[PDB]
């Protein structure tokens, strides 16, 4: 096709000469072992192929063969219950071929081929299919996995093979031309799958965390940025989101985060149960894994592959979450291969176009109505690891301008084990306004009122923390030490959640409504009873709020009757003071 | 008595404004359709000579 | 019609073009890939040997064999007409509203010119903006450029939409000149989330207050050079309308922080040295270039008011973006987290927020003759309401004087009857009326900033 | 209601201009088989020469290879015949890395905004 020879090797950057006329971003095959690579910066004869495996033992003179295609995923049925890496190579197949190490140069297919799927046809012959009309259905572990017409394909279907047992190569629908439409299709990772019309966020993403569903919500077509210092509960939070939220599929894109926190994901998701139906939880996660010692140019490819697989499961009417941890490792991969272009870098060392990349990645979210007519939605939760542990970087303050739902962690709440360590004082969420219709018609009628009262009590507490650390929690007025102690009991009951306890891991929103109604019934009638004139020692030793402190550990079956009786005792233990 | 007369006048004036909005609504649909006809009628009588103008500019 | 083929050296956002010298500096080019797709580029660094083109969009399909460039519109311009007041545009000037494109009367260069400093007068009238704590305590005169220093998660775009569909001149409050001026909102959002873009399309076309406005919008995923060119477009359209057709025009520049980040990441493309804290050194001049193109003109009958809304980066006032903005503009108004999440909308707070030109925009026949004294009085009364409300935590309700508890009740009810506006179209007479209803809870005589004429006339009524 | 009225008016305005542009396009694409076009091609041919002095090659429609032969040898240039370039010519100048293009369709696509303002004035 196009032959060239290697002019220069340095690290993961191979300058290959003689390639007069390849395009940018076309995958090269570098060296006799067939290393995957990617063209940037071509000037006349040369081209600048970065490589996705470690060059060692590659030498100059060795050939370089281009392809002409940009980086293409193979989409189709066969990606659920899956672990891949940054260029969509299945790691169970790599373990079957190699030993326990990942030898470079391997060719494996992105979807297995001998597995006989079970075609059910949909369209009669003679129809004029547009790009995105569905063709047939395949049962793929309890999901009626559709098979689209690929985008930008138009015609009239001549033949359809009947309701049988087939394979993913075999062309099921041939158009009038002879342009045939097999099950899989490739798609470039750098183009968003062109959608019909993008709807507005008006429906929540029920996480399971309490604070991340009551104080700081994510809508359905929303984005959410979780930055934090090292050792602050990012990945336990994101495994909780993958484990308990209401998404149809979850795309976990490990990008630079370590090995064991995807090893254990492969070990403990096959025993879990989906909260939506009875399927095993590993039958709804696509899992792209680029660990750190896996090569340091593949990180860009891993995040773009994960987001375009999520966009494919958006087109099929599902509802996808994408949990991309350590986006700043993708920023570091761009810095490292922007250190061999020897260009002039921006602030901090990063390349200039970093905010252009983060915008072009976070703008594939949003609930859409698709090409097929059915609607879907990708939501994206992206973690950010700052270098200093300081949200004043070119990563975090480029990613906090294009997202709602910013969940700023801190170290001081995670030094003592108060988990999750959401710094309440600097987090926000832009979906509180435009979701209150759903809250009213599905949780309770007075939910905005109760939530805003929780918000203003926490604000009043964090306004009085100034005085209480400048003077001391004695020599105060007794009508605000109740404010500080109700802030203390809301931080020890409503916000603080241990993921490893058998209950209180998951918490649907009627339980959070119950706990907030308990806490504010207590505060309302307690400020009543202190304007009658009582102690404040006499409030902080009632036998009515050990009930409150245990009232996050009852299950979601006992919680109605338990709620009625705790509410009764709170209403009945204040006239006796 | 006062709140009953309040909501009675409320519902009556709801329906009155509904009739107002629907009347001016259909009036302006017919208005825009009549004006679309009134302009596309004017389109035809100066077509070929304007095409000769643009053809004489493009082919100079 | 003149392709310069024969290009070498693509590199990220920069492609070089050999043997070209008719490329004017700062020209716009169609880059045609060999498979029939067109992109935009801006010519920089045109020399004898070659000419650099910073490509607008991404560079993916380009090559060296089949890739041509060609010149269009050799200095950056837009086609302006008077009939663009129901439209949206994509930063460049192409519509995204589906209506067929305009018939351009004039063709103006999007880089402006500085006004002649003898040819302007001072701003002397006012505007109402619906917001009570803007209309009363820091007035927007016609010619002023006051920025809204938002936070990060605060509503700034909601106050943008509210001022956009609620601003109105009040010539009836004047000595009754003509209504021959209409009003025009030029609304330029740069770097938005696209959720907010859905918010702006529905919150403009909802109330039918799109018909006196023009929306230059661009998303975040649109390329960075449109986020450079957008306020040039909006201020030259507004400058056209207000000095050629006599409209009082309000220009709302959304999210100047997104602009300055794009200016940094386009300064670092063509390889110039960033100066202080990563920003280019000429940020003061380039930013004053799009602030100081507003203001009244001697003899003509127009005025260009300008509201730059900007997020603070890490909510401090020592960053280059709000530091230079407050170092160019006319005062500032400032939102606050505290009011916002003890639950208040719009969450302007009137303690740290001032206007320079208010003393020229109120008074005898301007809005109402007692205005400035009520402004100073509300400022001092809420000033000694806040800290007495903070002191009462450690002394007690029943261990103060009596007028100080009147101040505490005044401040606590003030920040939910005066600032907690909601969404009603609050006029200037209604807002001064509620300001006197709030001042009535203070005792007469303690109002030590107003003479007894306006006291005996207005005070007393709750 | 007034804004919908203005929408309908500007819609009608734009579609009348689309009618004008379409009939100009049809007159242009009906030019090259009506008895004028070997007088059409010479003007834009020599102007494609004079817009880039020092040419080496021209290439255009091979239907009038005679009128591009015996009226361009005095122009002193290669002529090579490649169709698909309707109504015009293009001139490849020196060192093979510049190509001036010249077509009435291209001139329409370059001049239609200015002529659209002018036609809207002289029409409404
Ligand atoms: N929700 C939680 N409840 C209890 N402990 C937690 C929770 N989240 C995190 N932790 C503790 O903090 C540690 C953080 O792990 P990890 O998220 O990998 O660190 P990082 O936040 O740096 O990614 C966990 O191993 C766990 O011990
Ligand atoms: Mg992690």
């Amino acid at each position: 096709m196009i032959q060239g020879v290697i002019q220069k090797i340095a690290g993961p950057a191979v300058i290959a000469k003689g390639m007069l006329g390849a395009r940018m971003y076309d995958i090269c095959k570098v060296g006799e072992e067939g290393l995957v690579g990617e063209i940037i910066r071509l000037d006349g004869d040369t081209a600048f192929v970065q490589v996705y495996e470690d060059t060692s033992g590659l030498k100059v003179g060795e050939p370089v063969v281009s392809t002409g295609l940009p980086l293409a995923v193979e989409l189709g049925p066969g990606m659920l219950n899956g672990i891949y890496d940054g260029i969509q190579r299945p790691l169970e197949r790599i373990r079957e071929k190699t030993g326990i190490y990942i030898t470079r140069g391997v060719v494996v297919h992105a979807l297995d081929r001998e597995k006989k799927w079970a075609w059910t046809p949909m369209v009669k012959p003679g129809d004029e299919v547009r790009g995105g009309m569905v063709l047939g259905t395949v049962p793929e572990f309890g999901f009626t996995h559709k098979i689209l017409v690929p985008p930008d394909v138009r015609g009239r279907v001549k033949e359809v093979k009947p309701a049988g047992e087939y394979t993913v190569e075999e062309p099921v629908v041939v158009l009038e031309d002879g342009t045939e439409l097999k099950m899989y299709h490739t798609w470039p990772v750098r183009r968003a799958r062109p959608v019909q019309r993008k709807l507005d966020p008006n429906t929540p993403f029920l996480t399971g965390m309490r604070i991340l569903d009551v104080l700081f919500p994510v809508a359905m077509g929303g984005t959410a940025a979780i930055p934090g210092p090292f050792g602050s509960g990012k990945t336990v939070t994101q495994q909780s989101l993958a484990k308990w939220s209401n998404a149809d599929v979850v795309v976990y894109v490990g990008c630079g985060e370590r090995g064991n926190e995807m090893t254990d994901v492969l070990v403990e998701f096959p025993e879990l149960t989906d909260p939506k139906t009875g399927g095993p939880l590993m039958h709804r996660t696509v899992l792209i894994a680029n660990t750190s010692n896996m090569p340091v140019a593949a990180r860009e490819a891993s995040i773009y592959v994960g987001v375009t697989i999520a966009e494919y499961f958006r087109d099929q009417g599902f509802s996808v979450a994408l949990m991309a941890d350590s986006t700043s490792r993708w920023a570091e991969a761009l810095r490292e291969i922007s250190s061999r272009l020897e260009e002039m870098p921006a602030e901090e060392g990063y390349p200039p176009y970093l905010a252009a990349r983060l915008a072009a990645f976070y703008e594939r979210a949003g609930k859409v109505i698709t090409l097929g007519g059915e609607e879907g939605a990708v939501t994206i939760v992206g973690a950010v690891s700052p270098p200093g542990g300081d949200m004043s970087e070119p990563v975090t303050q480029s990613t906090l301008r294009i997202v709602g739902a910013f969940w700023r962690l801190d170290a001081s709440l995670a030094f003592r084990r108060h988990f999750p360590a959401i710094n309440w004082n600097g987090s926000y969420s832009l979906f509180t306004s435009a979701l209150d219709p759903w809250y009213r018609e599905n949780v309770a009628e007075d939910y905005p009122e109760l939530r805003d009262a929780i918000s203003e009590l926490l604000q009043r507490e964090a306004g009085l923390q100034e005085i209480v650390q400048l003077v001391g929690p004695d020599a105060l007025q007794d009508a605000e030490r109740l404010v500080i102690e109700v802030g203390r009991i809301i931080r020890e009951d409503f916000l603080q959640q241990n993921a490893y306890h058998e209950v209180d891991a998951y918490c649907s929103m009627k339980k959070a409504y119950g706990i907030m109604k308990m806490i504010l019934a207590f505060y309302k009638e307690a400020e009543a009873a202190i304007k009658r004139g009582v102690s404040i020692d006499e409030i902080l030793q009632l036998p009515v709020l050990e009930r409150i402190g245990r009232a996050r550990y009852v299950s979601e079956e006992e919680f109605p009757a338990y709620f009625e009786e705790a509410m009764k005792e709170i209403q009945g233990a204040f006239k006796a003071l | 008595e006062a709140e009953a007369k309040a909501k009675a006048l409320e519902a009556q004036y709801r329906e009155r404004e509904r009739a107002e909005t629907e009347a001016l609504l259909a009036r302006y649909r017919e208005r825009a359709e009549a004006e679309a006809k009134a302009v596309r009628e004017k389109a035809m009588a100066r077509l070929d000579e304007a095409v000769a103008l643009v053809l004489k500019e493009v082919l100079p | 019609k003149k392709e310069y083929t024969g290009i070498t050296y693509i590199s990220g956002p920069l492609l070089f073009v050999e043997n070209a010298k008719d490329l004017a500096y700062g020209a716009i080019v169609d880059i045609k890939d060999g498979t029939g797709r067109v992109r935009g580029g801006q010519v920089i660094e045109v020399s004898e040997e070659y000419a650099v083109i910073q490509v607008f969009e991404e560079t993916t399909g380009l090559d060296l064999a089949t890739t041509s460039v060609s010149l269009v519109e050799d200095v950056a311009r837009l086609g302006v007409s008077k009939e663009m007041l129901g439209r949206r545009f994509n930063g460049i000037g192409k519509p995204i509203d589906g209506l067929p494109p305009i018939t351009p009367e004039k063709r103006l260069p999007i880089t402006g010119l500085p006004l002649n400093p003898v040819a302007r007068r001072k701003p002397e009238q006012f505007i109402q903006t619906g917001i009570s704590t803007i209309d009363v305590m820091n007035t927007l005169v016609r010619g002023q450029k006051l920025p809204i220093f938002s936070g990060s998660g605060l509503p700034a775009n909601e106050i943008a939409a509210q001022i956009a569909r609620q601003a109105t001149v009040r010539p009836d409050l004047s000595g009754e000149g003509e209504k021959e001026e209409p009003f025009a909102v030029v609304f330029a959002a740069m770097g938005i989330t696209q959720r907010e873009l859905s918010y702006f399309i529905q919150e403009f076309e909802r109330t039918g207050a799109l018909s006196r406005s023009v929306l230059f919008l661009n998303k975040a995923d649109d390329p960075t050079i449109e986020r450079i060119l957008t306020p040039r477009m909006a201020l030259t359209v507004a400058e056209y309308l207000a000095f050629e057709h006599d409209y009082h025009v309000l220009v709302i520049l959304t999210d100047m922080t997104n602009y300055c980040e794009a200016l940094r990441e386009i300064g670092a493309a063509r390889e110039e040295i960033p100066g202080r804290r990563g920003y280019p050194g000429y940020m003061y001049t380039d930013l004053a270039t799009i602030y100081e193109r507003a203001g009244v003109v001697e003899g003509k009958k127009g005025s260009v008011t300008q509201i730059p809304i900007l997020s603070m980066p890490d909510d401090d006032r020592t960053h280059p973006i709000p530091d230079l903005t407050g170092y160019i503009t006319e005062g500032q108004i400032q939102l606050s987290r505290e009011l916002h999440r003890k639950g208040i909308y719009p969450p302007i707070d009137p303690l740290p927020s001032l206007s320079r030109l208010m003393n020229n925009g109120v008074g005898k026949g301007k809005t109402r003759e007692d205005h400035k004294q009520v402004s100073d009085q509300l400022y001092s009364a809420y000033a000694n309401g806040v800290d007495i409300r903070k002191l009462v935590a450690i002394i007690g309700e029943d261990a103060l004087t009596e007028n100080d508890r009147r101040y505490l009740q005044f401040a606590d009810a003030f920040e939910r009857f005066f600032i907690n506006q909601g969404q009603q179209n609050r006029s200037i007479e209604e807002s001064l009326q509620i300001a006197w209803a709030l001042l009535s809870m203070l005792p007469q005589g303690e109002l030590k900033r107003i003479s007894k004429d306006h006291i005996g006339k207005y005070y007393g009524q709750k | 209601g007034e804004l919908l009225v203005a929408t309908a008016r500007t819609q009608a305005r734009g579609e009348v201009l689309e009618e004008v542009r379409r009939r100009v396009r049809e007159a242009l694409e009906a030019l090259p088989q009506k008895p004028e076009w070997p007088e059409v091609v010479r003007k834009l041919a020599l102007e494609a020469l004079e817009a880039l002095p020092g040419a080496k090659a021209l290439v255009a429609n091979p239907e009038d290879l005679p009128h591009l032969e015996a009226l361009a040898r005095e122009r002193g240039v290669e002529l090579q015949a490649e169709p698909a370039l309707r109504l015009g010519v293009r001139a490849v100048g020196a060192e093979g890395k510049t190509q001036v293009e010249n077509s009435l369709l291209a001139r329409l696509d370059r001049a239609w905004d200015a002529l659209s303002s002018k036609v809207a004035q002289a029409l409404w």
